[PDB]
Order: C-alpha cells, then sequence, then structure tokens
C-alpha cells in the first residue's frame, strides 16, 4: 500500500501570489498522480490528472511537476474561490490520496 | 539479455482492447472468440515498439 | 530455367560495357585484376539452355599476411638461432630457448 | 457525465446498509468504480473498486470482509454495501469512475452514512 | 489530358496480356539482353567458399504486345506491374542465398 | 519497452493501462530466461512524445535487472587474486636461486595477460573502464611491482647485501597488506553502491 | 460516414501504376529523416547500423477531396492502394521495413492533394572505411537513396529546412565511434537505364580510444617495460635473463594476434599493428642484445661491461622517442 504524504497539513496565504503544493510517495508512483480539489461539503473535482497534464475545464494557473516519487502542484494568480482543500492521489496501485491541504485566507 | 548488443529479447502475450461500436451483434453467444483472420478485415490499433 | 535455347536467347548488352562497377571495387583482402563476359550453350537431360559467365579473377594480396604470419615465423627462426651464441656451459637456457621458440 | 448516489441514512450500530450509484451519460462496462470515504475533516479513503464488465473487485485491507460492492449493468448502477457498522464510520461515501490517466475524473455527490441512537 | 492518355495505354497494355506465355510463343525465341552493375563484393570466404556481390542486374527484351505509339515518351511503371507481364525466368546456378 | 502508436497522434488514439499499472504487465514466475540477470520487478509509465508529426502517446515498461557476480568471480577475480598470491609468494625464496624468482615473475605476467585477454573477451567493447578493468589493472600493478622488487633486490646483490635483505623482508608483509586494503576498499565500494 | 466516401471516392479511376504528372512534369519528393539510433559501426564487414524514420512527402493531383476536414490521418492499410515513389538505398547491404505489431508506416493525404509517407527502417548501410590512423581516425560515411526506376527527368528529391533530425545521441550502439555531426549533399549520378537525383547524409564519426587503449596500448607498452628489466639482472645469470627474455616474445605474440582480430584483414599498415610491430621488435632487439652480451663476455669484457650500462638508458629514451613521434604524428592527422 504505497502511502502518499502531502505538506503542509494546513497553510495560509494571502490573494495573487504563487503557492506550492508538494506530495511525496513511499514507492514508485511514475506519472499516476493525481490532484483534486474539495470544497466544504461538495464532491472533489480533477484538477491535473497524471504528473503535468492539466483535467478539461481547468483554467491555465494550475500545473503540476512529476518525478518518480515527489511530486508538486502549483497556482499561478490565486483567485478567490480557491479556499478548499486538495489532494493529492496515487493511481499506479490501488488508489490511496494523501491527508489534504487546507488553503486559507489571511 | 545480450549485452555485446546492448540489448534484451523478452517473449510475450501482447494484449489490446477497445471499443468499436460497429462490431455490435447480438445472438445467443454474447462474445465471439473468433480466429485470426477476421483481425486482418477489421481496424486494430497499429502499435510499435519504439525501442 | 524453364526457356530452352529455341524459346530463349541471352547475350550481353554492348558485350563488352554490359558488365560496369568492376574497376571502383574495393576489396579488403583481395583486387581484382581482370574480368571476362562468356555467352555458350549448356546442355542438361531436359534440353540445351543459353548460359551467360560474370567471372572475376582475384588476385589476394600479401601485405597483411607477411606482418601477420610471416614475420613472426622469420623471427622465431632467429631467435632459435640466438641460442648458438650461448656457450655450452649453460644447458638450460638453451634447453629453454629451443623448446621455448617450439612453442612459439 | 453524471453519477447519482442516494440520500443519507441513519441507522443503528450493528445493522447493514447498501449505497448505490447510479450513472448517466455513459456506460459502466467501459471504466472502473470506485468507492472512497471520507471522515469529517480528514482525508480520503479508498473503499474498494469494482470492473463492472468482468464483475472483479478488489478492496482495500482496511475494508476486507466488511463492504462488498456490486454491480447492475442494465440500469448503470454501483452498489456498495457494509456489513457491520461500528460507532465511528461516519463518514461521506463517494461514488468514482476511472478516467484517463488512471485517476477519477468524474464524482458523486456524497451519502452520509450516519450511526445514533 | 496527357495522363488520361497514358492512362488508357498502360490500361489496354495489360488488357488481354497473357502472362504464360513468352513473346514470340510460337515464332523465333526472345533475345534478352543483361547488364550487371556491380554494388558492391561484400565477402569472399574462403571457409564458406563463396562470395557475396551485390548488383544491379538488367534485362532488356522486346515484347511486342506492350507496344504504344499514342505518347512519345518512355513509361516508368510501378514495380508491382512486373507480376502482371512476362519476365524471364533467368537464374544463378552457382548462388547459395539471394 | 517503450510502445505506442505509430500514424495515431494523441488526438486520436491514446493508450491506458487495462488493469492498476502495478498490476499490468505481469512476468510470469518460471517465465525466466536470464542466465546472468536476476530480475527485480518491472515499473511501467506512460508518457507523451513530440516527434516531428504530432504528439504519441508512448507507454513505458522498465525492468530491473542486477547481475550476478558469481560467474565472474570464478572467471576473473578469483584467478586475479591466486595469480597476485602466486607473485608475492616469490619474497620468500631465497635470493640465491634467481633463475627461480625470474620465472616466478614473468611466468605470473604472462598469467596475468592470458587472464586480462581471456577475461576482456567476455565484458562488450565499450570504450569507458569497467570495475573489472580496474581491478585487472591493479592486480597487473601488484604482480608488476613485485617483479621490479626482485629486480631491486637482486641488482642489489653482491653490494650491498643489508639493504637488499631488509627490502625483502619489508616487501615480504607491504605487498599482502596493501593488496588486503584494495581488496576491502573495491569490494566496499563496489558491493554497497 | 463522410471519410470512408471521400477515401472511396480518391480511389476510383486511380492507377498506383502511374506517378503523379506521368507526362507532364517530374514530381517533387521532400524527404526527412529522424534517426533514432546508428547501430554499431564494425570494421569487419565495411558496414554500419542505422533506424531511422523516412518520411516523404510529395504532391498528388489525383488524391485532392473537398470537404470540411483538411487531413485524412491513415494506417498502412492504403499505402498499398495509393502511387508510392520507389526509394531504395544505394549503399545498403541489407535493409528492412518494421512490421511489429502492424506494418510501421504512416499515410497523410492533405486537403490539396500533399500525400506525406512515412515508415521505419532499419538499414546495414555499407561505407569502406580506410583503416589508415586506426584506431585514431575520423570518418564520414554516407547514406545514400534515390529512385530506383524513376530518373532525374520523372522524380526530384528535394532535402527540407529540417531535414535530418537526430534524438539525444547517447542512447545509440556507438561503442568505438562518437558521433560528432552530419550533412546532406544532393548529385546526379550517370546509371545505365538514365541520370538518378541521388542523396547523400554523411554522418561523421571519430574512433574514442577507449576500448583499444586497455586492449592494446597499456598491455602491449606494459611487456616492453617488463622486456626491459633484464637489464637489471646480472649477466652471469644465463638462464634467468634468457627465459625473460624468450617469455615476453611469447606474451608479446599471444597479445599480437588478439588485437589484430578486432579490424579486418586489411594489407596496408594501420597505427595499431605498427605499434605492436614495434613493440615486438624491441623485445626481439632486447633478447638479440642479451645474446650479443654473452657471445662477447667471452671474446673481450671490455666491451661487454658498459653494454648493459648503455641498455639501460638507450632503450627506455629510444622507446619515449617512439611513443613521442608516433602519438604526435598520428593525433596532428
Ligand atoms: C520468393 O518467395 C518468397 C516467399 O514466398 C518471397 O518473399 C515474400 O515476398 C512477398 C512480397 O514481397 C511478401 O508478401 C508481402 O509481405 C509484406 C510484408 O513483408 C514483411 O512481413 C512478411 C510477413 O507478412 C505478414 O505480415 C504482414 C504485415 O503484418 C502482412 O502484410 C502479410 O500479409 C503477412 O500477414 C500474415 O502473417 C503474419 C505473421 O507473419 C500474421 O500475423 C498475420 O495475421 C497474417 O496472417 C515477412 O515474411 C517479410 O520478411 C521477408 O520479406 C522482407 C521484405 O522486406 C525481407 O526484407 C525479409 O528479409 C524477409 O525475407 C516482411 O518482414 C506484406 O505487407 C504484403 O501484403 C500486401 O502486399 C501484397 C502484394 O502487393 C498484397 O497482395 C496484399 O494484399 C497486401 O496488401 C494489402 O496491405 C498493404 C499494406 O501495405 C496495402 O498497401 C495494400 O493496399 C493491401 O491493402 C488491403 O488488404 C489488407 C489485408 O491484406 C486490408 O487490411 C486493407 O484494407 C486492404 O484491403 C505481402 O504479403 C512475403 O511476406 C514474403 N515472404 C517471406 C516469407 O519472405 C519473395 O518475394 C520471392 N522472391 C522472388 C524474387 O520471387
Ligand atoms: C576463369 O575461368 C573460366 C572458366 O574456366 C574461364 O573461361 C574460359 O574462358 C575462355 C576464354 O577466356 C573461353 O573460351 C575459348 O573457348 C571458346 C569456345 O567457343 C573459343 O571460341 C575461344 O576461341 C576460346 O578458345 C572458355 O569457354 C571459358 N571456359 C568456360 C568453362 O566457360 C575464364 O577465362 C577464366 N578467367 C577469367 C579472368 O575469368
Ligand atoms: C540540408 O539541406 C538544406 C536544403 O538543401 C540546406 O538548407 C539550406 O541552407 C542554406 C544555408 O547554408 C540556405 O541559404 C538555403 O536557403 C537552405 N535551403 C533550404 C531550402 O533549406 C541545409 O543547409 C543542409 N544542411 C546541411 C548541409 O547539413
Ligand atoms: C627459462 C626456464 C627455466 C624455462 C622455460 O620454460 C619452462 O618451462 C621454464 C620456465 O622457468 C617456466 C616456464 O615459464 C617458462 C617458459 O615458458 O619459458 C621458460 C620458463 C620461464
Ligand atoms: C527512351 O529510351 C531510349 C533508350 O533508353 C531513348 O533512346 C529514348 O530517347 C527514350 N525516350 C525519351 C522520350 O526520352
Amino acid at each position: 500500500n504505497i502511502v502518499m504524504t502531502q505538506s503542509p497539513k494546513s497553510m495560509s496565504m494571502s490573494v495573487g501570489e504563487r503557492v506550492t503544493l508538494s506530495c511525496k510517495a513511499s514507492e514508485y508512483v511514475g506519472t499516476y498522480v493525481s490532484w483534486y480539489q474539495q470544497k466544504p461539503e461538495q464532491s472533489p473535482k480533477l484538477l491535473i490528472y497524471g504528473a503535468s497534464n492539466r483535467y478539461t475545464g481547468v483554467p491555465d494557473r494550475f500545473t503540476g511537476s512529476g518525478s518518480a516519487t515527489d511530486f508538486t502542484l502549483t497556482i499561478g494568480s490565486v483567485q478567490a474561490e480557491d479556499l478548499a482543500d486538495y489532494h493529492c492521489g496515487q493511481s499506479y496501485s490501488y488508489p490511496t490520496f494523501g491527508a489534504g491541504t487546507k488553503l486559507e485566507l489571511k | 539479455v545480450s549485452d555485446h548488443d546492448m540489448e534484451y529479447t523478452i517473449d510475450v502475450f501482447f494484449r489490446q482492447s477497445w471499443k468499436d461500436e460497429r462490431l455490435k451483434f447480438k445472438g445467443p453467444m454474447t462474445v465471439l472468440r473468433l480466429n485470426n483472420l477476421m483481425a486482418s478485415k477489421i481496424w486494430t490499433p497499429d502499435t510499435f515498439f519504439h525501442n | 530455367y524453364g526457356y530452352t535455347t529455341d524459346d530463349i536467347e541471352f547475350y550481353w548488352r554492348g558485350d563488352d560495357n554490359a558488365v560496369t562497377g568492376v574497376t571502383k571495387i574495393e576489396l579488403p583482402q583481395f583486387s581484382i585484376v581482370d574480368y571476362k563476359l562468356i555467352t555458350k550453350k549448356v546442355v542438361f537431360s531436359t534440353g540445351s539452355y543459353p548460359r551467360l559467365s560474370l567471372s572475376f579473377k582475384l588476385k589476394r594480396n600479401i601485405g597483411y599476411f607477411i606482418l601477420q604470419t610471416y614475420m613472426p615465423s622469420i623471427l622465431i627462426t632467429i631467435l632459435s638461432w640466438v641460442s648458438f651464441w650461448i656457450n655450452y656451459d649453460a644447458s638450460a637456457a638453451r634447453v629453454a630457448l629451443g623448446i621455448t621458440t617450439v612453442l612459439t | 457525465v453524471q453519477l447519482q448516489q442516494s440520500g443519507a441514512e441513519l441507522v443503528k450500530p450493528g445493522a447493514s446498509v447498501k449505497l448505490s450509484c447510479t450513472a448517466s451519460g455513459f456506460n459502466i462496462k467501459d471504466t472502473y468504480m470506485y468507492w472512497v470515504k471520507q471522515r469529517p475533516e480528514q482525508g480520503l479513503e479508498w473503499i474498494g473498486r469494482i470492473d463492472p464488465a468482468n464483475g472483479d473487485t478488489k478492496y482495500d485491507p482496511k475494508f476486507q470482509g466488511k463492504a462488498t460492492i456490486t454491480t447492475d449493468t442494465f440500469s448503470n448502477t454501483a452498489y456498495l454495501q457494509l456489513s457491520s457498522l461500528t460507532s465511528e464510520d461516519t463518514a461521506v461515501y463517494y461514488c468514482a469512475r476511472k478516467g484517463l490517466r488512471w485517476a477519477m475524473d468524474y464524482w458523486g455527490q456524497g451519502t452520509s452514512v450516519t450511526v445514533s441512537t | 489530358s496527357n495522363m488520361s492518355l497514358v492512362k488508357e495505354t498502360v490500361d489496354r497494355l495489360l488488357k488481354g496480356y497473357d502472362i504464360r506465355l513468352r513473346p514470340d510463343f510460337g515464332g523465333p525465341p526472345v533475345a534478352v539482353g543483361m547488364n550487371i552493375d556491380i554494388a558492391s563484393i561484400d565477402m569472399v570466404s574462403e571457409v564458406n567458399m563463396d562470395y557475396t556481390l551485390t548488383m544491379y542486374f538488367q534485362q532488356a527484351w522486346r515484347d511486342k504486345r506492350l507496344s504504344y505509339n499514342v505518347i512519345p515518351l518512355n513509361l516508368t511503371l510501378d514495380n508491382r506491374v512486373a507480376d502482371q507481364l512476362w519476365v524471364p525466368d533467368t537464374y544463378f546456378l552457382n548462388d547459395k542465398k539471394s | 519497452l517503450k510502445f505506442g502508436s505509430y500514424a495515431y497522434t494523441r488526438a486520436e488514439v491514446v493508450y491506458e493501462w487495462t488493469r492498476e499499472p502495478a498490476r499490468s504487465v505481469v512476468v510470469a514466475e518460471d517465465g525466466s530466461r536470464l542466465n546472468q540477470y536476476d530480475l527485480l520487478g518491472q515499473t511501467v509509465d506512460s508518457g507523451i512524445v513530440q516527434s516531428s508529426t504530432g504528439e504519441y502517446v508512448v507507454m513505458t515498461t522498465h525492468f530491473h535487472l542486477k547481475r550476478k557476480i558469481g560467474y565472474f568471480v570464478i572467471q576473473t577475480y578469483l584467478p586475479c587474486i591466486m595469480t597476485v598470491i602466486l607473485s608475492q609468494v616469490s619474497f620468500w625464496l631465497n635470493r640465491e636461486s634467481v633463475p627461480a624468482r625470474t620465472v616466478f615473475g614473468v611466468t605470473t605476467v604472462l598469467t596475468m595477460t592470458t587472464l586480462s585477454i581471456s577475461a576482456r573477451n567476455s565484458l562488450p567493447k565499450v570504450a569507458y573502464a569497467t570495475a573489472m578493468d580496474w581491478f585487472i589493472a591493479v592486480c597487473y600493478a601488484f604482480v608488476f611491482s613485485a617483479l621490479i622488487e626482485f629486480a631491486t633486490v637482486n641488482y642489489f646483490t653482491k653490494s650491498q647485501p643489508a639493504r637488499a635483505a631488509k627490502i625483502d623482508r619489508l616487501s615480504r608483509i607491504a605487498f599482502p597488506l596493501l593488496f588486503g586494503i584494495f581488496n576491502l576498499v573495491y569490494w566496499a565500494t563496489y558491493l554497497n553502491r | 460516414g463522410d471519410v470512408t466516401v471521400i477515401l472511396n471516392n480518391l480511389l476510383e479511376g486511380y492507377d498506383n501504376k502511374l506517378r503523379p504528372d506521368i507526362g507532364v512534369k517530374p514530381t517533387l519528393i521532400h524527404t526527412d529523416m529522424y534517426v533514432n539510433s546508428i547501430g554499431p559501426v564494425n570494421a569487419i564487414n565495411m558496414e554500419y547500423t542505422i533506424d531511422i524514420f523516412f518520411a516523404q512527402t510529395w504532391y498528388d493531383r489525383r488524391l485532392k477531396f473537398n470537404s470540411t476536414i483538411k487531413v485524412l490521418r491513415l494506417n498502412s492499410n492504403m499505402v498499398g492502394k495509393i502511387w508510392i515513389p520507389d526509394t531504395f538505398f544505394r549503399n545498403s547491404k541489407k535493409a528492412d521495413a518494421h512490421w511489429i505489431t502492424t506494418p510501421n508506416r504512416m499515410l497523410r493525404i492533405w486537403n490539396d492533394g500533399r500525400v506525406l509517407y512515412t515508415l521505419r527502417l532499419t538499414i546495414d548501410a555499407e561505407c569502406q572505411l580506410q583503416l589508415h590512423n586506426f584506431p585514431m581516425d575520423e570518418h564520414s560515411c554516407p547514406l545514400e537513396f534515390s529512385s530506383y526506376g524513376y530518373p532525374r527527368e520523372e522524380i526530384v528529391y528535394q532535402w527540407k529546412r529540417s531535414s535530418v533530425e537526430v534524438g539525444d545521441t547517447r542512447s545509440w550502439r556507438l561503442y568505438q565511434f562518437s558521433f560528432v555531426g552530419l550533412r546532406n549533399t544532393t548529385e546526379v549520378v550517370k546509371t545505365t537505364s538514365g541520370d538518378y537525383v541521388v542523396m547523400s547524409v554523411y554522418f561523421d564519426l571519430s574512433r574514442r580510444m577507449g576500448y583499444f587503449t586497455i586492449q592494446t596500448y597499456i598491455p602491449c607498452t606494459l611487456i616492453v617495460v617488463l622486456s626491459w628489466v633484464s637489464f637489471w639482472i646480472n649477466k652471469d645469470a644465463v638462464p634467468a635473463r634468457t627465459s625473460l627474455g624468450i617469455t615476453t616474445v611469447l606474451t608479446m605474440t599471444t597479445l599480437s594476434t588478439i588485437a589484430r582480430k578486432s579490424l579486418p584483414k586489411v594489407s596496408y599498415v594501420t597505427a595499431m599493428d605498427l605499434f605492436v610491430s614495434v613493440c615486438f621488435i624491441f623485445v626481439f632487439s632486447a633478447l638479440v642484445e642479451y645474446g650479443t652480451l654473452h657471445y662477447f663476455v667471452s671474446s673481450q669484457p671490455a666491451r661487454a661491461a658498459k653494454m648493459d650500462s648503455y641498455a639501460r638508458i638507450f632503450f627506455p629514451t629510444a622507446f619515449c622517442l617512439f611513443n613521442l613521434v608516433y602519438w604526435v604524428s598520428y593525433l596532428y592527422l
């Protein structure tokens, strides 16, 4: 069972600045890491399918960067609708997700 | 693994599967396990090995 | 193969220049000296058939064989002669030299 | 295109529950169907998956024996049945389908199971 | 146009063409002229007692059935038409793998 | 093992594994014709290559192999070590038998050359130095050093016997010490690598 | 659908035996290559392997359709149904296309009749290697191609502005050689059938002395320095010096044949058989010098006393000057 560790567990940030989220895998997950976004009491939305491939309907400010074990999700001009959770999940084996990252406004 | 040629050999069953809406049928059988000469009359993907 | 000499007929188109590119061949071990074009008829148990024959006279070079084969043998014979300049006292030396030249 | 789940359930600890996920816009025999759980203010947890064209199911080691996933092809529905629920699995249960690079591109609407008295 | 004329010429030449019969099947023999353009002589092996050579081997003969006069140019055809024409059954007596 | 689609770009034909990527390429248990390597596992991936005609999906599969040293030990590393020991045993013979120790040194050099020749024919013709090449080079250096030491001892005989005796007793023990240090360092850096 | 209608309308009244503009003008064919790898360049058979994606493109006014789609992207199924040029590689000993899992060919027809045809090839091309200066040599040996049956007046070839493209150049099978660059060339060649437009790609290679070094140059110099040590032995121990010298001739003889096998049986001297020849004569010279020493110690000791003191300084200096002149003279070229 490949364990995905997401960092940080909780973060705060202002408007209009670059942000980078990280996901680290215990075992090898090739490029099968996906990034989902989840607002409270809603179903998760696929943002980045695979390492560095944007899903249909995602703005051009989300971008992923992949490796064998280390993965990053970068947002550029961050708007006011990104107050949500961001999960990384692997799909190389039976899927396991990360712990989650809560983006905040301050 | 041939080290003198920087190559290796591998014997495989190579399986591909796709969905073709032009090959729908309705008969007593639910799967037609056909011959190897029916696959030349229909579309098959043109997979090649890059290395 | 199938057609006999009363069904088909062979000849060289030009009769001297029908075969080209023989003067540009660079063989690493031989050298083309001459080539010939011949027209004749052969007789088998099924009939008479026309035949053409392109032949290349090759001559083997010697530049490789001297340095790789003939010089070692000559030098082993000279280096076997070298024991005559050794005095008759040292038996082990002359014996070892002669036998090791045989071994070479 | 769309996945529709059932409403919330309020059951007593020790009984069995059956959750449903109805698909609209595609044939479920073409992809896999995933069940995910999410506790209040925590991360997602994969329950198991089913191959509806075959019937093959795989489960999470922390769910083997507890949950069972079945499928009905004629109505494009995936069922998740939990056998013996204790006083901690009050979560939201999501139904997902596999996407392009083995991601879960379409998710359901969430089914909040609740155990109390 | 000009391509249509060539098309009808080639289609007429191959219409009713018997590949089983050589030119002048009942008459005099057909004369075939040979050209060889030797590209290389690869390996003269003494252990196998053979030599390898690459050649451009050309044969020229005259078939009156493949005669045309409506176009003034020579017709180079796709090589697949050589399976629809009579070509002589030339072979090499002393070859081992060709 | 990279495969993809010829003639169909990414906007026409895409590939994907039919099961979980870790479980799609399956190697059989008795499916191993390897004699020199050891299959450790598999590793799949999927990506996109940008060619002169468009973008194409490419599915990659890596098989991880580890070469087994059991053949090369008996082939090269045991004869080289035994040949250097055969060179170093010359230091115990007396200084009065000069054909004896000369024949030791020179035939040990002959043995090292035929070993290096037989061992060079195993590896493909690479244009750099491998670990076996360094081992054979250091062993040849030790053998040659033994023969030059004998030459020094013999040349210093009949003029200064005490210096020749001292350097043959010191070099009777310095050669196994240095060879053991080289072996320790070499095997440590190439087994933990 | 509509693509089937387009394909069926293109192939009606179509003759794949006639090139486009069969009596009008020559066809211009633009060619591109993509070298996947340049295989082992073995000098024994005077050849080298190469794997390419050969792409040709030309204009066929019969494959012109009117539709809202701009390009038809097809398999190798329709390659044999339209006209395809008879390109062949003039300097190939063996060449094959690829057929796994399906014929690795590609056909693309455009809205204005432009056809692009690509296929993957593995060629065993031949280039005579002038093996002088070996192994410090550089070659530039070609891959040529032209039409087989269509002369210059029927088919004209022409490179593009991005003709030949190499990949990473490090995953290639060049062990003994190193790719340095390439250059394209077009020419017209006289043939018994006519004038043909021939296109050449010259790959420039330089041999890296990393294998021949540790195979021959290091062991032969080691054997020569080994033969040198016989001067430090006392001139009275006759079996000792004779055994050393003759064993050294043995090892040099064994080493000579092993190195020579690498390259073919060329009749001229290279820079490597010259080296082993000079080393063998040097070992031979040391042994015959000791022979004359043993002959002269009985006749007159005054001449044989300073012979070893002369040899100890004459042999290494002569060898270092030989090495200097050899390496400078063969690395200047
Ligand atoms: C002396 O005798 C020798 C032996 O008899 C002889 O050698 C033979 O040469 C002939 C002609 O050159 C070869 O026949 C052709 O082979 C081509 C491919 O050659 C490669 O592959 C073959 C094996 O062929 C199999 O696989 C290919 C590709 O998948 C198929 O195309 C073949 O049909 C065949 O398929 C079956 O077998 C497979 C397993 O092998 C199965 O998996 C599969 O299911 C099938 O059952 C190899 O043997 C070749 O290696 C040798 O030859 C190469 C040549 O480069 C040498 O370099 C090498 O050293 C070897 O010696 C080689 O690797 C075929 O593509 C070709 O098929 C087409 O062309 C012919 C002729 O025009 C047509 O009649 C035929 O219909 C095919 O055309 C269709 O498809 C083409 C695709 O390009 C289209 O362009 C065309 O429009 C047409 O389309 C239509 O039909 C399609 C279905 O067929 C359909 O899908 C479309 O929609 C459309 O309707 C042809 O078969 C033969 O293989 C050689 N045999 C051997 C063993 O060497 C030699 O020439 C003789 N010499 C002399 C001087 O007489
Ligand atoms: C290589 O060997 C060939 C065969 O042994 C040899 O061919 C022989 O060549 C001569 C002339 O060069 C031919 O002819 C003579 O015979 C004809 C018969 O009609 C006479 O009219 C001529 O006046 C002349 O006497 C032989 O027939 C031919 N032998 C065979 C068996 O074909 C080549 O000459 C040899 N040399 C070279 C360089 O190829
Ligand atoms: C490969 O071929 C192309 C075409 O022949 C060469 O491109 C030409 O380069 C010159 C400058 O040297 C330009 O002035 C021409 O306009 C180019 N022609 C075209 C149509 O591309 C290219 O230089 C060649 N590359 C080599 C020699 O390796
Ligand atoms: C010179 C001697 C003593 C002999 C001769 O041949 C022998 O067998 C003796 C030997 O000592 C051992 C063997 O290596 C030798 C060789 O081939 O030449 C010589 C060497 C060195
Ligand atoms: C056709 O070929 C012949 C001989 O090869 C030549 O004499 C003639 O001029 C050619 N025809 C044309 C139109 O060039």
